[PDB]
């Protein structure tokens, strides 16, 4: 098929003529012949159309990276992402601090309105790098040791109170 | 040296205490007729933090056990300048939870010769210190 250039979608596919090909087999094998053409049309591409090749694409892979590649495409339809970061969230996590790895607007909102709605306090922080300091404060008022160090640790006048109240 | 050798007043002991860190630092028989010392440590005194110092130098030599290493550091830096900075050069030189907890309480406790030792490490200190801080901080966030 590549090289040259059910019966329903067929005669549609028909009336259109690469992308309306590869998403027809993706449908129709909806598996790994599916991906693999719906991938490749979508890398050959590259409003409705772009959003449902990219939904595709980081479906089939979560489901065998794509998840940074989509957003900063998508970001270079907002509800959508927001359900779909909804759908990513542990691997997710791990995608994130990738890219916050390889960094060192509307993305950093989208993602820090879902990272608020231990482990959320941790996220918020990664993501952030002052939120993160406020939500431990509002959550102390062994643990009350660990919360204070790891504010102390994070400033490095908060830091003498702190001690403070540890020493009090 | 060998007379002070024979030798091993308190703040004498201490002295020689401080001199064999700083050769450890650095780095025959006398050091292995040397070698509960672990207990010791995490507690004569001056010989007990050497015995604990070359125990850390042999695991240094030798993951976990560099970790394991670093910690009993940590609890010499706060059961004692110069070893403290001595302490942050080896950190610096390496780059979870307790890890974390052990930076901070450095940072918290954080002058000629501690500036030379610093001077001679590099062929300041404090924002280099913070920035390392900042990194095992970063990386602790990662895991």
């Amino acid at each position: 098929f590549q090289l040259h250039d059910i019966w329903k979608d067929l005669l549609c596919t028909f009336t259109v003529p690469h992308s309306a090909f590869y998403y027809q087999l993706s449908l129709l094998f909806d598996q790994e012949f599916a991906l693999k053409c719906i991938s490749k049309s979508a890398e050959y591409s590259l409003q409705d159309f772009k959003e449902k090749q990219h939904i595709h694409y980081l479906n089939l892979l979560i489901h065998f990276e794509v998840l940074d590649v989509l957003r900063l495409g998508h970001e270079c339809r907002t509800n959508f992402l927001q359900l779909l970061l909804q759908e990513d969230i542990d691997f997710f996590s791990t995608l994130l601090r990738l890219c916050n790895a390889h960094s060192d607007k509307i993305v950093d909102s989208i993602l820090s309105q879902n990272l608020r709605s231990c482990f959320k306090k941790l996220y918020c922080f990664r993501m952030l790098n002052a939120a993160a300091e406020v939500l431990y404060q509002y959550i102390l008022m062994i643990r009350k040791r660990k919360c204070y160090l790891m504010v102390i640790n994070v400033l490095s006048v908060t830091l003498t109170d702190l001690r403070d109240e540890l020493r009090g | 040296i060998e007379s002070i050798a024979n030798f091993s007043l308190v703040k004498s002991y201490s002295w020689l205490l401080f001199e064999a860190s700083c050769m450890e630092g650095q780095k025959v028989l006398n050091a292995i007729v040397s070698k509960d010392d672990v207990i010791i440590p995490q507690d004569v005194t001056n010989s007990m933090r050497q015995t604990l110092a070359p125990y850390a130098v042999l695991s240094q030599f030798y993951d976990r056990e560099d970790w394991g290493q670093a910690l009993r550091l940590l609890l010499l830096l706060i059961e004692f300048h110069y070893l403290v900075l001595l302490v942050a050069k080896f950190l610096y030189p390496i780059f979870e939870d307790s890890v974390a907890t052990v930076i901070e309480v450095i940072e918290t406790k954080w002058s000629n010769l501690y500036e030379t030792i610093i001077e001679a490490d590099k062929s300041a200190t404090l924002l280099k210190n913070l920035r390392k801080k900042l990194n095992f901080k970063l990386c602790q966030a990662f895991m």
